[PDB]
């Protein structure tokens, strides 16, 4: 991805040999920057609504003629708007993004009838998985605000048209916008962005209201639709070793009809439960989480104990074999993330919008058994453990039990 | 313009096919086999799926545990799936972990233990799978759809097989199945992503050279199905969403109407209330359904097999008092493929498909799945230029002629699951397959 | 006739100096003799509403405008059945006769008409 | 109240000079003894359903002919069933209670159609007050199980007919039953209970599954129906001084259109918020709570800070005047509790069932300023503060902020 | 007639030794000639249900009993329209002809009749 600048907008493109191009606008407008709860989700859903030059209806009918597709999502850091089309149709897509950022008519009926109902279905689909809920709850406990804001719009706190219009006034500005073009000729994209995004406001960098503060605690989301448990450990100094530790501890199987050779995978033997360790770097803080879902609260409780033990055991000693297995699983995870268009866009988006240089999968550091065990030791000896239980919460573990 | 698919053969008749992409760092290698559940009879139905479980249960060298460790140490993963006509076993890895992954795949296919102890252990796991598919409503609907459309025929059988067979499958019949079916002339070794073709051919010569050849080598994707107009109703008043599939007999992979049926399918298209753009789609059915809240979703499909296919639509709805309208309007849109479609809809669908067929291939696993599917169904990878020409050859006259012989006034296979009291009887549904005004 | 039609034709007239010079005074007298202001109505209260497009435009009115319209209709119905006219503050003054509904119906119709056009597009 | 024993059942009665009697059966079957969440609420609601001798319908029609009334409630400790009638109708009411305890037909249709829907309306009415929710949430955090069980049945944990029938098998037994008769001739009640409750099982004392354990923490209940905040402090050794401290800190006004002279009342000045300090003795543990409701989360937050300060200030010094004011407000609170038939019944019920001799309002101890300040000091410096926020929880305080 | 009536009269007969000796054999042949078992029905499936009391009793059936009744009615309807009789396991055997509904309807009617009585009470 050759990083450049076109009319004040950071543009990164990588040419390829495929008939398919992906163009993504990455906006610094994720939920950590959200003025009011849920506004970044609503703004994401308000992309490709009526603009002054082109109605939502006309856009969709013309997109069907190009056979293009549209993908949008919100993270804690970004809003990502991606289009996938044939290479030759690049100018149309650039101009479409320009219309969205410059000329969206944010109309009250779109919010009531189109945008908010779709945002609500989006969230309900995600929450069907109790593990999603548990990991969301864990961020809320760990960070409270900023990273602790909900990503998604909720019913209890309604977003108004004035909320969304104000946020868009901040976000849709040259200072908060990065363009990422996969299989796009880099010189051609710079020329097009340079003409189309010239009259976009300059604006100012959106910032998190307040510094990131870490907290421990418990969340007990009582649902009737499945059971899950997250054990998170907030990290004050995000370090790349936690990727290796996440992949080492593992949890999912690398093979059909198997349990797996990872410590966390082996904690689920004899139970219909699954586990996944994940590490979330947010630049200024991190979260190391272990999420366990299952149908039995008794089995979840059983696995949860084994999971925290596994982490303690790792803090004791890692073998050389296990450290190499961690390097391999971690390099692979890095590679596939840079391939997947959704995650790819945000990776270069972070490089462009912040200044965090991307770590190429081929440059992923190999951590010795000493470095891995040291990282696990810090986590086992955390002052601020977070536990989010979802489901039959009376039957799930508590932080002080773990 | 994508890189050329290179293809080589071995002496036994194993095909090697590759598409390199120097922009990615991962690679998907695997074995596509032209064999699946359809190759079983009634007594060993379930064997192919049973084997898939045992393939990962240990080989003559590596035990179950060693197998797990070896893959964990590689860094990527292995995956497998058995369908009616196709079995796949693949490995996604890093660029330079490809020789390891080819070696593991060659081992689990050729040299699997199939130990009585493991047969007995999986026999319970698979028995539990019989009572948990019940939740995957789309799969329940499609399995009943095949069972009724191809009543008492091999394509009508499920992949899991009956409970009775699961209890009686022996290592003998497992071994017999994979010896008869997993032959070199039925197998394709596929690599996509960061693979060198010449390297992959060498790995094939090293690991897959002692594969049996079949006695009578037919070409890849070589097959008589007699469709039954019929219905299965699985009424369940406690479910909030109705799931309905309606299909007619469709087209095989090598039909001359293959592209015509895809264009017709694209004219109806898909719809999902949860997606923001779906209320603005051009499809008439989409507009009717969204304006009247008739459905949560619908998905047109055109499934092909070697010698038949199913063409139809899958609908989901919570609108339990207007299921009649949903089915009525759907079948009246099908009638219009016979009576009313012109260059307006046909050229719009062609535009959408020319991109759609290329867009689908957006990762190494998708590319490998495309090379493998095309090689095992058509005997070759069809270039995008050829595909663009075949789509361009579809006229409105072709669509009308196809719909008049395939849809118009034809029997349907119909499956309803859930609160389907409002779904009328077979005659009233089938009467919507024609229009009295025409 | 569609509100779109009426609004476009009106704009052609209002552009032409000659046309506006002769039409605007007539239109003002017409409105005075029409007498809907003497029942406390605003012009837009009289537009036929039993149409999908109009039902959608009315649903998009802000709640305040919608509550006030309901009261004007009820009040006018009471004047009609009593054979009385509005007096005092119930009479709509020319400055209060605002086109509160026209922008909503124009947006509804814009989409409806674009949908009709796009349903007839021909790939070239 | 003359405590006696009639056929294995403890009976307490106090004759008076009024035409109206109150007979109450107090059962050791409150929510701390529950086997399944909500069963004690459901059992309470199943009182005066169909018995074998007399249908619910016949009972209600005959109760109307006597002009009697029926009152039932569940606490953490007891189920209380009270009837109010004319003095002379005593034998009917004794026999009615006997039919309920001996011969209730627990029929599935009563549970589905009658009992559970009424239990659900009961809860929804209580939860309309966000302060009720906050104080319930605080007990759940503080005790987890036992005293931490919910008092009321909830939708997420369905009580079955077998659950209720099992619990009733334990509870409806001579060992768990006390009869309390207000304005009932004590000799007459003993004679009637002795004939009517003779064939009741003896059974065994119902016990709390597990010992009472104390925990600190936070609960954050998102409602859209108003705002409240409880600050609770679990007490390991319940002492009578906390009554005096609750009344001292106060919170409600003692005269119309006024704020009040109590430290917590004075914390609300300039805000439309109310406050109430409460102390809950449960024998083996206690809870000291301060609950603040209001419409503004900002004002609640403001008062919450002042409330915690008030408690700290009390730990420093109380004047002699203030200690006497605490004795006065506390004696009065004791007196009115022994007067109200609802609370009266449970007070003697606790003396009969448990053995905790009642403290007469005239024997309420006077605490010196030293003893009061020491009690407040012990609370401000607790290791296990509980905070339950209800409403716009993103805007309400957290434990670590207080 | 009410189920209560039928059940009470039946109990009077079953009590009397003489009466039962002559009535029970008749009742058994009646049921054999009635032929409802040959359509796979249980006796209680035949009771008229279009009354408030019966609708309430049916709503109180346990879910499994209710699902099985629905199947017997559908199956009997299919035999009726086909002009066939049940064979094999579809025939109701005498031991399967259980009074699954009688206790529910007797409870519903007990309350309904007590309500009628109590609506006519006279304070003495």
């Amino acid at each position: 991805f050759s990083t450049a600048e076109a009319a004040g907008v950071k543009v990164a493109a990588q040419d390829g040999q495929s008939p398919i191009s992906d163009l993504s606008v990455v906006l610094r407008g994720g939920s950590r920057y959200a003025t009011v709860p849920g506004v970044s989700h609503i703004l994401e859903k308000f992309a490709f609504q009526n603009t002054v030059p082109k109605s939502a209806l006309r856009f969709v009918r013309e997109l069907e003629l190009f056979g293009g597709k549209l993908y949008t999502h919100t993270t804690r850091e970004h809003i990502v708007l991606r289009t996938q089309f044939l290479k030759q149709d690049l100018p149309y897509f650039v101009d479409a993004f320009a219309n969205v950022l410059k000329e969206t008519k944010f109309q009250q009926f779109e919010l009531t009838e189109r945008v908010a109902p779709v945002a609500e279905l989006d969230l309900l689909k995600r929450e069907s998985d109790p593990a999603f809920t548990a990991l969301e709850a864990a961020h809320e406990v760990a960070f409270r605000t900023g990273l602790g804001n909900s990503v998604y719009a909720q019913g209890y706190s309604p977003v108004t048209l004035e909320d969304v219009k104000e946020f868009a006034r901040q976000v849709y500005a040259k200072q908060n916008v990065a363009v990422v073009g996969n299989n796009v000729v880099p010189a051609d994209l710079q020329q097009l962005v340079g003409t189309a995004f010239a009259d976009l406001q300059e604006g100012s960098k959106v910032t998190q209201a307040g510094t990131t503060t870490l907290h421990g605690g418990e969340a007990r989301v009582r649902t009737s639709t499945g059971n899950a448990l997250t054990i998170a450990l907030p990290i004050a100094e995000p370090k790349p070793v936690y990727h290796a530790l996440a992949s080492f501890l593992g949890g999912p199987a690398s093979m059909p009809w198997s349990v797996g050779a990872s410590p966390l995978a082996q904690a689920t033997v004899g139970t219909h439960t699954s586990v996944k360790a994940t590490y979330h770097n947010y630049g200024d803080a991190g979260l190391f989480a272990i999420t366990i879902k299952g149908d039995s609260p008794a089995e979840i409780s059983q696995v949860a104990h084994k999971a925290v033990q596994a982490l303690k055991d790792t803090g004791a000693e890692v073998t050389e074999e296990q450290a190499a297995r961690a390097y391999a699983k971690s390099k692979f995870a890095a590679a596939e993330a840079f391939e997947n268009p959704d995650s790819s866009a945000s990776v270069i988006g972070m490089e462009l919008l912040s200044g965090v240089s991307r770590i190429a999968p081929e440059n992923v550091q190999k951590f010795t058994p000493a470095e891995l065990s040291e990282a696990a030791a810090q986590l086992s000896a955390s002052a601020k453990p977070v536990v989010a239980a979802v489901g039959q919460v009376h039957a799930l573990p508590f932080a002080d039990e773990l | 313009v994508s890189p050329k698919t290179r293809t080589s053969n071995l002496k036994n008749g194993l095909t090697i096919a590759s598409e390199s992409n120097p922009l990615v760092q991962t690679a998907t290698v695997g074995v596509w086999i032209d064999a699946g559940s359809r190759n079983e009879n009634a007594y060993n139905n379930g064997t192919a799926h049973f084997f898939e479980h045992l393939a990962f249960k240990g080989t003559d060298k590596r035990s179950q545990h060693q197998l797990e460790l070896d893959i964990e140490n590689m860094g990527g993963h292995l995956n497998a799936y058995t369908s009616r006509e196709s079995t796949v076993y693949y490995a996604k890895s890093f660029k330079d972990d490809v020789p390891k992954s080819v070696e593991i795949l060659a081992d689990i296919l050729q040299h699997s233990k199939l130990a009585e102890s493991a047969i007995d252990r999986e026999r319970e796991v698979i028995t539990r799978e019989l009572e948990e598919v019940n939740k995957q409503y789309e799969e329940v609907v499609f399995d009943h759809l095949h069972a009724t459309a191809f009543m008492n025929q091999p394509l009508g059988r499920t992949i899991l097989g009956p409970r009775e067979n699961i209890q009686t499958i022996t290592n003998t019949e497992l071994r017999k199945f994979i010896t008869e079916n997993y032959t070199a002339d039925r197998m394709v070794l596929v690599g996509a992503g960061a693979v060198d073709h010449d390297a992959l051919v060498e790995l094939a010569e090293k690991y897959f050279s002692h594969l049996p050849s079949s006695q009578s080598p037919v070409p890849l994707g070589t097959p008589i199905p007699n469709f039954v107009g019929s219905e299965v109703r699985l009424r369940d008043d406690t479910m909030p969403v109705a799931h309905i599939a309606i299909a007619v007999e469709g087209v095989s992979w090598t039909s001359e109407d293959y592209y015509t049926a895809l264009v017709a399918q694209a004219i109806i298209g898909n719809y999902d209330r949860a997606v923001g753009t779906s209320r603005h789609q051009g499809s008439r059915l989409s507009n009717i359904v969204s304006e009247n809240n008739l459905a949560n979703s619908f998905q047109s499909f055109s499934t092909s097999y070697s010698d038949t296919g199913l063409w139809g639509i899958y609908l989901t709805s919570e609108n339990t008092t207007q299921i009649d309208d949903l089915v009525h309007f759907t079948l009246k849109e099908w009638n219009r493929l016979s009576t009313s479609v012109s260059n307006l809809q046909v050229e719009r669908a062609k535009s959408q498909l020319k991109a759609g067929l290329l867009l689908s291939l957006d990762g190494t696993t998708y590319v490998a799945e495309d090379i493998g599917r095309q090689l095992t169904t058509l005997g070759r990878r069809v270039t995008p230029a050829e595909v663009e020409a075949k789509l361009e050859a579809v006229t409105e006259h072709d669509v009308r002629a196809w719909a008049q012989k395939t849809l118009y006034d034809k029997d349907i296979a119909l499956v309803g699951l859930g609160p389907i009291e409002g779904l009328y009887d077979y005659n009233r549904i089938r009467n919507d397959m024609s229009m009295m005004r025409w | 006739a569609s509100i779109t039609s009426v609004v476009k034709t009106s704009e052609l007239i209002l552009k032409s100096p000659l046309l506006s010079k002769i039409v605007v005074p007539l239109a003002k007298t017409y409105v005075k003799f029409s007498g809907y202001r003497q029942l406390g109505f605003k012009m837009n209260d009289l537009i036929i509403e039993e149409t999908p497009n109009m039902q959608l435009a009315l649903r998009r009115l802000p709640p305040t405008e919608s509550y006030d319209r309901v009261y004007r209709l009820i009040r006018a119905t009471q004047f009609s059945l009593s054979h009385k006219l509005a007096t005092g503050n119930d009479i709509t003054k020319p400055e209060e006769d605002d086109h509160y509904l026209i922008p909503y119906i124009l947006d509804v119709e814009a989409e409806a008409f674009e949908k009709d056009a796009l349903d007839n597009l021909e790939v070239v």
